[PDB]
């Protein structure tokens, strides 16, 4: 509902101000420590729901081994939760491997269709 | 024979087509039929519904 | 650029490029295949081959010439070409072989060798050309029991009746000097031509051309030839339009530059600003499609044709179209008129100043013939300019809403509903 | 320029189709001008 | 001519028109029959009794 292009121009403009990346960043980070999903092996650009047509977009132009790679993410993580574990702590995703893989295909179809958006709906002066 | 040669339509088409004479009077039966089958539709409801107010007896002892 | 036009008893017009490098001379005359009857259809595409056979041929290119000719509803043309320094034996061979010898090329021999070549030429068009036969079919079944009707190439079943005394019979009644116009393209200057003709004194026939009795009448009505042994649909739709010498003749065709041209295995062609677009390419409703507006003497064309492979939604892809047509009476918005300004500039000045002089010849002669002069380009671009948006929906209020239509098809056309569902998408129950 | 697009609920077509919105609320409010007439009231 | 042009043409009011001309009909229809109904059976009912049992 929010879009990412929206999410962006907030949170950049929070990491650029000193003051408030000293107050907003710890509390993000135990945010994220407490939602939990890396203990079932997921990434957070797993998490994004997926059906809509920007989504479906972004999905399409993913290469091929980060696809493969992302569907036995979701495989696991469904096979885990029906037996109410978690995984072992060495299968953990770390912090550093968290990585935002999907964010930059997303970003590059919402202004694409933001432009189109703006050229059918148009005005012209003489 | 050859498909360019179109048959006989001549005992069904009228001598002026006149497109505003013909387009006026089918619409007029058209909208004619939509007036009388509103008026009776709204006849119909309003005997159900008034059926459920109060009944003649019931009148009486007010 | 500009015409001149002269007239000294033989009506004599020229349009002088000294930037050409070839000259273009010819004749054309004012009866078409509209001035023909049920029974000599096909004498005019036989007239047309007799002046390009291979005798012919052959005498003009030992001077250095080649021919053409073109045949519509309306006019027909015999045109030679050569350089530009030869332009008085081009206007020689125009006058013994067409004007005073024609028992050299209707002879038995050369008659039934041409007549030969024509009956295959329009066999191998009814079982082949799909796009061109479902547009000719269109027009004999609006204009049905009238002059407009009779197509241009002829049928097999009238060709085949056809002797030597039926053409001339037609070149007696329409091959007249009240008839004709003398064109001259290219690298020719005016005066040049008519003091070639002067001295001598050229005069084709003395009278005037029969009159036909009935005149053109549009009639709502369809055509279904159905073939599943094809691979596409092709369909043709259209209401009646504007004649030539209408004053609403340059807002149909901005109306028709609206909707455009399509082909969907060209990329730039996807991204055009047509808001059509946007239905057809969701469930690849069709392969292509193309808007026109014809014109002719008394009457004229308005609509499309197009071409598909998706036979099971051959129905969402006519509803789509009529619902943009709508459109143009209520809601056209004034960045489209904007667009198709410019593109209808540009559509125009491509097709009258191209680097040919043949093709030039051809819309010379037409426009003389009917108007008595031609209309320059920079009048033409000054009259597209000041159509407003009032005029298009004044224009579409009269000629598209609730008004009938014409329809013709062939091949895989099961899909295709009949006319009662189509005709009622003429208008809006909205407004 | 170009403005606030709407999403469909375009302006460039609001009042393209809103002149007859004061018939087409007018139509529903032609309509219980009908279907409210079986018991007396009365509302101007 | 233009009989089409608004009273048919214009469907905001046409199905307007279809509505609206139904609701002066409801009255002018049930004056009419009603009066032919009691023309047609005068001296019998109550009101012609009235005026001459008083
Ligand atoms: C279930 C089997 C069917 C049984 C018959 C049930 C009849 C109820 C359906 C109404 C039929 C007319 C549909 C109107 C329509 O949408 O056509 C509209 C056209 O409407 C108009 O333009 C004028 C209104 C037509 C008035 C017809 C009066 C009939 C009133 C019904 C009588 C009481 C039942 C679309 O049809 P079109 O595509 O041919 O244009
Ligand atoms: C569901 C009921 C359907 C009844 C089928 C028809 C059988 C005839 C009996 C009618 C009895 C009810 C009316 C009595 C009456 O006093 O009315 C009369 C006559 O008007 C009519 O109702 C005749 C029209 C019948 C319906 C026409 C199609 C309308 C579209 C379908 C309606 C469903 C929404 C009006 O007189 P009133 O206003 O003083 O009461």
């Amino acid at each position: 509902p929010q879009s990412f292009t929206s999410i962006a121009r907030i949170g950049d403009y929070i990491l650029k101000s000193p003051v408030l990346s000293k107050l907003c960043v710890p509390v993000a980070n135990q945010f994220i420590n407490l939602a939990g999903y890396k203990k079932l092996g997921l990434k957070f650009d797993d998490l994004i729901a997926e059906e809509n047509p920007i989504m479906q977009t972004a999905l399409r132009r993913l290469p091929e081994d980060e696809s493969y790679a992302r569907a036995y993410r979701i495989i696991r993580a469904h096979q885990t939760e029906l037996t109410h574990h978690l995984l072992p702590r060495n299968e953990w995703i770390k912090a550093q491997e968290d990585v935002p893989y999907l964010l930059p295909y997303i970003l590059e179809a919402e202004a694409a269709a933001k432009e189109k958006d703006e050229l059918d709906n148009i005005e012209v002066s003489k | 024979k050859s498909t360019y040669r179109t048959p006989n339509f001549d005992d069904v088409l009228k001598e002026n087509n006149d497109a505003d004479k013909g387009r006026s009077y089918a619409y007029f039966m058209v909208g004619a039929m939509g007036l009388l089958s509103s008026a009776g539709a709204k006849s119909t409801v309003e005997t159900f519904i008034s059926s459920m107010t109060a009944t003649a007896d019931v009148l009486a002892m007010a | 650029a500009e015409v001149t036009q002269l007239s000294n008893g033989i009506v004599v017009a020229t349009e002088h490029n000294p930037s050409a490098h070839t000259a273009s001379v010819g004749v054309v005359f004012g009866s078409g295949a509209a001035n023909e009857n049920p029974y000599n259809n096909g004498v005019s595409n036989l007239w047309k081959n007799i002046f390009l056979s291979k005798e012919n041929s052959a005498v003009a290119a030992k001077e250095g010439l080649a021919l053409s000719s073109n045949i519509s509803r309306d006019f027909q043309s015999y045109i030679v070409s050569s350089l530009p320094g030869s332009t008085d034996k081009s206007l020689d061979f125009l006058n013994q072989s067409f004007i005073q010898q024609k028992a050299n090329l209707l002879s038995s021999s050369n008659f039934e060798a041409t007549k030969k070549s024509v009956l295959k030429q329009v066999q191998d068009f009814e079982e082949n050309d799909h796009p061109n036969r479902v547009l000719e079919h269109l027009h004999s079944t609006a204009f049905q029991n009238t002059p407009l009707s009779l197509p241009t190439r002829g049928t097999l079943e009238s060709l085949e009746n056809l002797v030597v005394a039926d053409l001339e019979s037609f070149a007696n009644n329409h091959f007249l000097n009240s008839n004709a116009v003398v064109v001259g393209t290219g690298n020719i200057k005016h005066e040049d031509l008519v003091n070639s003709i002067e001295s001598k004194n050229l005069s084709l026939q003395t009278g005037t051309k029969p009159v036909l009795k009935k005149k053109a009448a549009f009639l709502g009505s369809e055509v279904r030839l159905r073939d599943d042994t094809l691979p596409k649909a092709w369909i043709s739709l259209a209401v009646e339009g504007e004649p030539v010498n209408s004053p609403n003749y340059f807002v149909a065709k901005l109306a028709a530059q609206i909707f455009g041209s399509y082909n969907a295995f060209e990329p730039a062609s996807r991204l055009q600003g047509i808001k059509l677009l946007d239905n057809i390419q969701e469930y690849q409703l069709c392969d292509n499609f193309n808007h026109f507006s014809l014109s002719y003497k008394d009457s004229g064309l308005w609509g499309f044709s197009t071409a598909t492979r998706n036979v099971t939604m051959i129905d969402d892809l006519i509803h789509f179209t009529l619902k943009q047509w709508n459109r143009l009476t209520i809601s056209v918005t004034d960045t489209e008129v904007e667009r198709a300004k410019s593109l209808l500039k540009l559509q125009l000045g491509q097709l009258y100043e191209s680097g040919n002089p043949v093709n030039d010849a051809n819309l010379l002669g037409a426009e003389v013939l009917i108007k008595g002069s031609k209309l320059s380009l920079g009048e033409a671009f000054k009259k597209i300019d000041a159509i407003t948006v009032k005029d298009v929906k004044a224009w579409a209020g009269k000629r598209l809403w609730d008004q009938d239509i014409a329809i013709a098809g062939t091949g895989q056309i099961e899909g295709l509903l009949d006319y009662m569902r189509i005709r009622s998408d003429m208008s809006m129950m909205r407004w | 320029k170009t403005g606030l697009h709407f999403g469909r609920l375009s302006l460039r077509s609001l009042t393209a189709y809103a002149p007859n919105l004061m018939l087409w609320g007018g139509a529903s409010m032609l309509g219980l001008f009908v279907f409210t007439e079986g018991w007396p009231k009365f509302q101007d | 001519s233009s009989l089409y042009k608004t009273f048919f043409k214009r469907n905001a009011v046409f199905v307007g028109t279809i509505f609206a001309g139904a609701f002066v009909f409801q009255t002018v229809f049930d004056t009419a029959i009603t009066s032919w109904y009691e023309n047609h059976n005068k001296g019998k009912l109550w009101k012609d009794v009235k005026a001459r049992i008083a």
